[PDB]
RNA sequence: AGUGGAGCCUGCGGCUUAAUUUGACCCGGCCCGGACACGGACAGGAUUGACAGAUUGAUAGCUCUUUCUCGAUUCCGUGGGUGGUGGUGCAUGGCCGUUGUUGGUGGAGCGAUUUGUCUGGUUAAUUCCGAUAACGAAC
């Protein structure tokens, strides 16, 4: 060995110079917030804080929710804020809530856990407990968004299959499903509006036979749920389609065909009365 | 709005679509003491 | 693209050779198949005569590999038989094809009476032999077709003979043999010596010295 | 594949329990709630001793 | 130096157990469990939400007194040659970045096969020195 070290030398040059010296010497409502904060982060059951359900009265309840901090929410925790909101009228409240709270979530665990929770399909069920904030809160903005999976999709397309919309709603919903630019999800949820069977306003079924019409010049290959859905439209709606509508239907049929969906579609067309 | 249209056969509802493209204290101290009160009271401590 | 590599490639390549039948007159190696890619072409066609799998012994156990039998020939012309073992069966295709392109020989035909016409037979009695595969063709009048096995039947119609009474003795099964059988006989067709061949030979100059100065630039 | 049987093993969930339904209702209204939003419409339910709401619960004596 | 002997601890078998979760388990108890069709009820409210008190092992407005508000966002039975936030198998496609093993060609054999892949020296080694019907390669 030829040299110290680092450790060694550093305490050794320490050292010498000690020796070398010492011979030389010779306001209150945030607590109450934060504190149901708390307890909304583990919350399983049972009955809630009454300062919980006071919330939809209060006039600085945004800031009240950002106290309570939504997004560490637990799921029981938000279907029952989802009822209280649900309950307590005030559409446009209802539907920033939805917009802010809910949507995110629910983007948030089927893109991670692939499934939806039970607790949060009953929290869209509810959240269905009053449909305008719905369609313009969580429906038509994931829509929008344009980055709506199939998984998405079918989840919510069966929340809707489930309960009974009203017709003026489920129709403004419709047309603004039909006026808005493709996209694969978006078929899924106007098949799922048009099993629905509804008396149908006639402005949405021109919309409809525009936008199928629309999809006639595309080199786009289609999915079969493009087909589904058109076949749903058809097999439910022959008896309102013009003549017009009707053979601009078949020459779409013969520009975009499919092996086995096309041919029914065309006895379909072919055996339909009108008014 | 489109081209080709309805044709016959009367309109029941004429439908309402300009409601959604268009679209886009002492009681608080009251529950605050019930809440308090309650708080207080999953453990009492004192009664005999 | 094709960069050839033998002077026969390389007269090829230019218009020095004219026809593949200038390579069979002075008896040179084809060692390039883009040669008779380049004489023959689209008249080339193709036919897989049988695709066997074989389990080759290993040190790790035994791996399959796949051998095809594969004759090619242009009707009215040429065939050439070829045999690869590889490990996928497209690659052992391609490398039979090439592999039979590389043997391609010309076949004589002849008349079985009148010489009236093209002709459509084998010109005398020809006997190709292949481990104890001993096959023989006659001469056969005109429409009666090749009557034969259908792997020599294939192989004949490929070398542009209409007709020929056929004759197989020995294990015909084992079909590598029976193929490569038929083959000698239609090569011997042209090693046969005829009266109509007894004329003295003149000497035509080879390629190779033909064109030398074209060489002497590569 | 191979099908399984589908056993019935019939167990009733007819007897639910349902609220009970208090017909033509509106004959007992005709105290008036002072409230900040829900005032001179909604009429505001007697117990024994004290009257409560029904839309903000508001607290009285 | 021990472990294997001893007391304790931990693991795996085994044994008990209602369960002693497994290469989450047990005993009870409330809640509801699809669309669509058919038949009922609903504006002479369908149904949500609800402060107090009494309950059962639970502060169950998911029950009784209080039935007050909420204005259709409907719930009650009958239904299956019905099923979908199902399970699984098959088939095929999207997002970043590039342009010791055995072949190829030649030699031997009808062929399976062989030579390459080797006398000697040397290396952990088809490495190397070199001999050679082989020569050149990729992992
Ligand atoms: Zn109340």
């Amino acid at each position: 060995e030829e040299y110290v070290g680092p450790r060694l030398s550093r305490r050794i040059l320490q050292q010498a110079r000690q020796q070398q010296e010492e011979l030389e010497a010779e306001p209150r409502v945030l607590e109450v917030y934060r504190g149901v904060r708390e307890v909304l982060s583990k919350y399983r059951s049972g009955k809630l804080p009454k300062a919980f359900k006071i919330i939809p009265a209060l006039s600085n309840w945004e800031q009240i929710l950002y106290v309570t901090e939504p997004e560490a929410w637990t799921a029981a925790a938000m279907y029952q804020a989802t009822r209280i909101f649900a309950s307590n009228l005030k559409e446009r409240m209802a539907q920033r809530f939805y917009n802010l709270v809910l949507l995110p979530r629910v983007r948030d665990d089927v893109a991670e856990y692939k499934r939806l929770n039970f607790h949060l399909y009953m929290a869209l069920k509810k959240a269905l407990f009053k449909p305008g904030a719905w369609f313009k809160g969580i429906l038509i903005p994931l829509c929008e968004s344009g980055t709506c999976t199939l998984r998405e999709a079918i989840i919510v397309g069966s929340i809707i299959t489930k309960c009974s919309i009203p017709v003026l709603h489920s129709s403004a919903a419709m047309l603004k499903i039909a006026e808005m630019e493709y996209s694969g999800a978006n078929s899924i949820f106007l098949r799922l509006l048009l099993d629905k069977k509804y008396a149908l306003p006639y402005r949405v079924l021109d919309a409809l036979v525009f936008h199928f019409l629309g999809f006639r010049t595309e080199k786009r290959e289609l999915p079969v749920l493009w087909h589904q859905c058109l076949l749903t439209l058809v097999q439910r709606y022959k008896a309102d389609l013009a003549t017009d509508q009707k053979e601009a239907l078949l020459e779409l049929l013969r520009l975009q065909p499919h092996p086995q969906l096309s041919p029914e579609i065309r006895r379909e067309l072919q055996s339909a009365v009108p008014r | 709005s489109s081209v080709m249209r309805r044709n016959e056969q009367l309109t029941l509802h004429d439908e309402r679509f300009e409601k959604f493209y268009e679209q886009y204290s002492n009681r608080l101290q009251e529950v605050l003491n019930d809440y308090y009160k309650e708080k207080a009271e999953n453990c009492v401590k004192l009664n005999t | 693209e094709w960069m050839p590599v033998t002077k026969l490639g390389r007269l090829v390549k230019d218009m020095k050779i004219k026809s593949l039948e200038e390579i069979y007159l002075f008896s040179l190696p084809i060692k390039e198949s883009e040669i008779i890619d380049f004489f023959l072409g689209a008249s080339l066609k193709d036919e897989v005569l049988k695709i066997m799998p074989v389990q080759k012994q290993t040190r790790a156990g035994q791996r399959t590999r796949f051998k095809a039998f594969v004759a090619i020939g242009d009707y009215n012309g040429h065939v050439g038989l070829g045999v690869k073992c590889s490990k996928e069966v497209a690659t052992a295709i391609r490398g039979a094809i090439i592999l039979a392109k590389l043997s391609i020989v010309p076949v004589r035909r002849g008349y079985w009476g009148n010489k009236i016409g093209k002709p459509h037979t084998v010109p005398c009695k020809v006997t190709g032999r292949c481990g104890s595969v001993l096959v023989r063709l006659i001469p056969a009048p005109r429409g009666t077709g090749i009557v034969s096995a259908p792997v020599p039947k294939k192989l004949l119609m490929m070398a542009g003979i209409d007709d020929c009474y056929t004759s197989a003795r020995g294990c015909t099964a084992t079909l590598g043999n029976f193929a490569k059988a038929t083959f000698d006989a239609i090569s011997k067709t042209y090693s046969y010596l005829t009266p109509d061949l007894w004329k003295e030979t003149v000497f035509t100059k080879s390629p190779y010295q033909e064109f030398t100065d074209h060489l002497v630039k590569t | 594949a191979k099908k399984r049987k589908k056993k019935s093993y019939t167990t009733p969930k007819k007897n639910k329990h349902k609220r009970k339904k208090v017909k033509l209702a509106v004959l007992k209204y005709y105290r008036e709630c002072p409230s900040d939003e829900c005032g001179a419409g909604v009429f505001m339910a007697s117990h024994f001793d004290r009257h409560y709401c029904g839309k903000c619960c508001l607290t009285y004596c």
